[PDB]
């Protein structure tokens, strides 16, 4: 068993390790037995997978015994369990893709709100927690809100998502506007 | 060790006429032979490749033929802008170890023209520096070939001079050359006469220009 | 030589030592034959980054015209053959016998379509290590050839009619393997390297990559003459001997043409939980062992005494 | 068609190493192979080596094997030339050049040897000498002897390093009849050249002549009037 978290639009890599330092036959499938990736001799194949052109591997490691499933430009629908069938084994692993967004346009004024919304695949309850540049903390379920923004909040915010005891970081830039008396 | 060689080191052609450039190889090269044109102070320009295909933007008066170890570059009617240096390049071998010919200089041929010789004694400001440079100018002549001999007190010199030559003039097709004789403030102020003896095809006899130190 | 032996022998073409033998033998017939102007092979021996072994070498223009090869018994063994006209690699063979050497095998490296190979005697045959595993290659063997003509001009020709009739025979055998009430659909490759995506092969010493979509776009059990497939001759290819890359010199001949007999197919089905009453098949291939395996399925090396 | 923009002039001591670059723009970078070609002052073209951008493989000239390396960053469409253990004979203009190969991205590669696209070139001076502006001495008018209608006069630009220097007359108002000779390398390791012009002797005494010398390296900018006497 193994759980892996990925950022939306990012590039996650799912490893697979044989027993020897040879280049044997392998292939990845999803929870519904859909062919995603795999190899045929020294050539690479791709399947009817909805991740076709966004899926790949690293043939450079095959001779090593590693046949990773590298999924790029992550979408949340990619969340699911993937199996690496190699030399009669099944290295299974669950994928969870997250997305966090500030409902508003950074350029905000002192006194205005900031609402961060997280994108999570069905059946999955993550804990969110962002840190403003000054230290203002907010924790939440799917959405997070700061009712009144201070000038000291201008800058990079750090967010952390907790799921299956794991976590991922989100750096959201924000800009609060100053003014004169 | 494929070596390319261009026959005429310098081709003197009258404007409007044809010109044929030769390039041979020390070994067969099939048709992997290209030609390049280069104006002074500029990057080379590809004219022909594959021995005979004219490259984009290359007028039709330019044409290439041959294969093996003998090649030709024919320019049908030389235009003012066609005067330059041309190089061939063999790109046949593998691994790649491509080579260039030593180039052919295509120059404007005109009527012979004697030079205007001027000598310059070292400036007082330079004399102050602790070194005197004597300059001799041979102005607007043709052909390019010319001999220059410095003579101090009727004494032939050698080792202390350096000549420089301009590009062929784009208006009159003449060349100009500058010969410079150098010596420290000492040697100079130890001799009387300094002469610049010139020899050219346009001169019936050697023209000497000299001054007396002082 | 042949000697009909009366006894029950067991075969398994998915674990046939002879195949690996052929595999390494052919890889060698190639290496001494088709030489690249440069080949690149990975090399990430742990360390930090990855070093890439690169060879720059003589690149003579020649073609691959291998002579048929017969495999005889290696010192200390003997070759057994399953005389049964229709035997699918895995299982016991009743009508078996000892042989001196294999029949002549015309080694052909290619994908999706098996060329110049043996034909099935009775009906069409489809073999696999597990038809249930949608990830396993299905080796289809024809009982009737189908000429494929290709040119360095950019295409390959094939009878719209013959190919049609041959597909019917295939879906016939297929629905049989899975479901009578099932529908067989033939789609193009799902993707991957060029060599695998297209019917790839070497003609007149050049590497062809021909788009086979037209050959796999049909549904079964639910003017018009020739089929023209667009090819492409590449100079930079992915090696099949091992994970690597190779570059060859450009063609020197203006008249490159080859004729072959399609005698077998390498398919792969899109399993998944389609949960319909139809299976989808696509051209497969890549692992040249399946090619060797399509001819060796009827032999086995046996330690003799 | 791609445009080849090369890096600026280099000045190095013998024994040093250099890394000149070339920015390619206008087409698909990996669809071309690049070659470096050098030319010493007054000499022909010398092929140094070529790289097959797509494969990231490169081949070099024999006499050069060892201290040369050509590379390319497919991200910045830039080609780099590196020369180790520089020598004085390495002084030359380094030309970056390219040619289209086909759709390498699609496996087509004609492996063309000729060069269609070139760069402005990069001057690379290897010398033990140090940077320094030139002195400027006048070549006073020959109105001392020579009997005629036109006189010769100019300026002697001596003991400078490294190339180049630019010379104008009357802030560029005077150009007709001007001969600014190529520079010569004196045994001292410093360059020298003269800029001259023939002018109506009648123009003397009334028309003032000024040669403008500009030396980018030493940041020197000089002006010297040339009087009759
Ligand atoms: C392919 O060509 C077949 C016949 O060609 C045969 O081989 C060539 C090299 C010649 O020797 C010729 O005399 C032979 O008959 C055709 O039967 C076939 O239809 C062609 N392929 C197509 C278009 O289906
Ligand atoms: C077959 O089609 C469905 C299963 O296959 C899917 O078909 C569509 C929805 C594609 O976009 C992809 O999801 C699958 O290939 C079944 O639900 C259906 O009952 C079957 N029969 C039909 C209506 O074609
Ligand atoms: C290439 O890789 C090998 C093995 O990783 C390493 O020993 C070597 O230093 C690298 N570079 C050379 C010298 O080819
Ligand atoms: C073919 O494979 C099946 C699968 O078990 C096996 O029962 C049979 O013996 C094999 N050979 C025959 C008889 O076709
Ligand atoms: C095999 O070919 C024969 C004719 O040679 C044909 O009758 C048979 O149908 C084919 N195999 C099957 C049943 O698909
Ligand atoms: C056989 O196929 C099934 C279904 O895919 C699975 O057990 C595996 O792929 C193969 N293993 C067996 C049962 O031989
Ligand atoms: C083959 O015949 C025609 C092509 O000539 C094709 O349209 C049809 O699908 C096929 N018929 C069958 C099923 O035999
Ligand atoms: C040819 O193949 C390409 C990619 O392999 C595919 O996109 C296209 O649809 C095919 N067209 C033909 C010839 O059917
Ligand atoms: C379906 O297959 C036919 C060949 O029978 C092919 O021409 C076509 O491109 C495929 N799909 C379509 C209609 O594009
Ligand atoms: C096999 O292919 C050849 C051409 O390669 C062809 O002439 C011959 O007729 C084919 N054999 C059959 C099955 O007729
Ligand atoms: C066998 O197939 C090859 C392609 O590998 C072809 O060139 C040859 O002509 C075929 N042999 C026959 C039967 O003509
Ligand atoms: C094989 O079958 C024959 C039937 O005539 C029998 O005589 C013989 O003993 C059998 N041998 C085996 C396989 O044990
Ligand atoms: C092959 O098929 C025959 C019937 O045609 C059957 O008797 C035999 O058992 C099968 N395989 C063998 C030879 O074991
Ligand atoms: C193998 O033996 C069977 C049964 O004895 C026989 O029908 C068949 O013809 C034999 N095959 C051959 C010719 O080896």
């Amino acid at each position: 068993k193994k759980v892996v978290l990925g950022k939306k639009g990012d590039t996650v890599e799912l490893t697979c390790t044989a027993s020897q330092k040879k280049s044997i036959q392998f292939h990845w499938k999803n929870s519904n037995q859909i062919k995603i990736l795999g190899n045929q001799g020294s050539f690479l194949t791709k399947g009817p997978s909805k991740l076709n052109d966004r899926a790949d591997s690293r043939r450079s490691l095959w001779d090593q015994g590693n046949f990773p499933l590298i999924i790029k430009n992550l979408k949340i629908e990619d969340s699911d369990t993937y199996i690496c069938e190699v030399e009669d084994q099944k290295e299974e692993v669950q994928l969870l893709v997250f997305g966090l967004t500030a409902n508003s346009d950074t350029h905000l004024l002192q006194g205005q709100s900031l609402t961060l919304t997280l994108e999570s695949p069905p059946g999955s309850s993550p804990s969110v927690q962002c840190r403003s540049p000054r230290g203002k903390n907010i924790q939440g379920g799917k959405t997070l809100s700061v009712s009144q923004l201070e000038l000291q909040d201008s800058g990079t915010w750090t967010c952390t998502v907790l799921q299956n005891q794991k976590k991922v970081e989100f750096k959201i830039d924000i800009v609060v506007l100053a003014f004169q008396k | 060790d494929i070596v390319m060689t261009q026959s005429p080191a310098t081709l003197s052609v009258s404007p409007g006429e044809r010109a044929t450039l030769s390039c041979r190889a020390s070994e067969s090269v099939s048709s992997d032979l290209a030609w390049y044109q280069q104006k002074p102070g500029q990057a080379p320009r590809l004219l022909i490749y594959g021995a005979s295909t004219r490259a984009t933007g290359v007028p039709a008066r330019f044409s290439g033929s041959g294969s093996g170890a003998e090649f030709t570059l024919t320019i049908s009617s030389l235009q003012s802008e066609d005067f330059a240096v041309y190089y061939c390049q063999q790109y046949n071998n593998w691994p790649p170890r491509y080579t260039f010919g030593q180039g052919t200089r295509l120059e404007i041929k005109r009527t012979v023209a004697a030079p205007s010789v001027f000598i310059f004694p070292p400036s007082d400001e330079q004399l102050k520096s602790g070194t005197a440079s004597v300059v001799c100018l041979l102005n607007n002549f043709y052909p390019r070939e010319a001999k220059v001999q410095w003579k101090v007190d009727n004494a032939l010199q050698s080792g202390n001079s350096q000549e420089s030559v301009t590009e062929q003039d784009s208006k009159d097709s003449t060349y100009s050359l500058s010969s410079t004789l150098t010596l420290s403030k000492a040697d100079y102020e130890k001799h009387k006469v300094y002469a610049c003896e010139v020899t050219h095809q346009g001169l019936s006899s050697p023209v000497t220009k000299s001054f007396n130190r002082g | 030589e042949v000697v009909l032996v009366n006894v029950t022998e067991n075969f398994n073409m998915w674990k046939n030592d002879m195949v690996e033998q052929m595999h390494e033998d052919i890889i060698s017939l190639w290496d001494q034959s088709l030489k690249p102007c440069v080949k690149l092979t990975p090399l990430c021996v742990g360390a930090g980054s990855c070093n890439t072994s690169v060879i720059t070498q003589a690149c003579p223009k020649v073609s691959f015209e291998p002579i048929p090869i017969h495999y005889c018994a290696p010192a200390g063994f003997a070759i057994l053959k399953c005389n049964n006209k229709t035997f699918n690699g895995t299982g016991p063979c009743t009508n078996v016998s000892t042989v001196q050497c294999t029949h002549g095998i015309r080694p052909v490296v290619s994908t999706q379509l098996l060329l110049n190979g043996s034909l099935a005697e009775e009906e069409v045959v489809i073999r696999s290590v597990n038809f249930t595993d949608n990830a396993k290659t299905i080796i289809v063997q024809l009982n009737t050839s189908v000429e494929i003509n290709c040119t360095g001009a950019g295409h390959c020709n094939i009878s719209r009619a013959k190919w049609n009739n041959t597909l019917k025979q295939i879906a016939s055998k297929l629905r049989e393997q899975f479901g009578n009430n099932k529908t067989i659909i033939f789609k193009q490759s799902s993707g991957g390297d060029p060599e695998i995506v297209t019917h790839s092969f070497n003609c007149g010493g050049e590497f062809f990559y021909c788009n086979s979509t037209q050959l796999f776009n049909s549904t079964w059990f639910n003017g018009s003459d020739t089929i023209t497939l667009p090819c492409r001759i590449k100079q930079i290819i992915n090696m099949w001997q091992k994970v690597g890359k190779a570059m060859y010199a450009p063609p020197i001949s203006g008249q490159i043409r080859c004729s072959s007999n399609i005698t077998g197919l390498l398919l792969t089905r899109d399993g998944g939980n389609s949960n319909n009453e139809s299976e989808i098949f696509r051209p497969g291939g890549g692992d040249m062992r399946d090619n060797w395996r399509s001819e060796l399925y009827k032999y086995k090396v046996v330690k003799i005494e | 068609e791609v445009q080849l923009v090369e890096s600026g002039a280099e000045v190095k001591k013998p024994g040093s190493s250099v890394k000149v670059s070339c920015k390619a723009s206008g087409d698909t970078f990996i669809r071309y192979s690049f070659t470096w070609v050098r030319q010493a002052p007054g000499q022909g073209l010398e092929w140094m080596g070529r790289i097959i951008t797509i494969l990231d493989v490169a081949h070099y000239a024999p006499h050069l094997q060892g201290r040369v390396t050509i590379t390319a960053d497919k991200s910045t469409s830039t080609v780099y030339l590196e020369l180790r253990n520089l020598r004085s004979d390495d002084t030359a203009v380094y030309f970056c050049a390219g040619v289209y190969e086909g759709e390498a991205d699609e496996g087509e590669y004609d492996n063309n040897g000729f060069l269609k696209h070139w760069g402005q070139g990069t001057l690379v001076t290897v010398s033990s000498a140090s940077t320094k502006g030139p002195s400027v001495f006048p070549l006073a008018p020959s109105s001392k002897s020579t009997s005629g209608g036109t006189a010769a006069l100019g300026c002697l630009v001596k003991d400078y390093f490294p190339e180049p220097v630019t010379v104008s007359w009357n802030s560029g108002a005077l150009t007709s009849g001007v001969h600014t000779f190529p520079a010569v390398l004196q045994s001292s390791g410093l360059y020298s050249l003269s800029s001259v012009v023939t002018v109506p002797s009648s123009s003397l005494g009334t028309q003032t002549y000024i040669c403008n010398v500009n030396h980018k390296p030493s940041n020197t900018k000089v002006d010297k009037k040339v009087e009759p006497k």
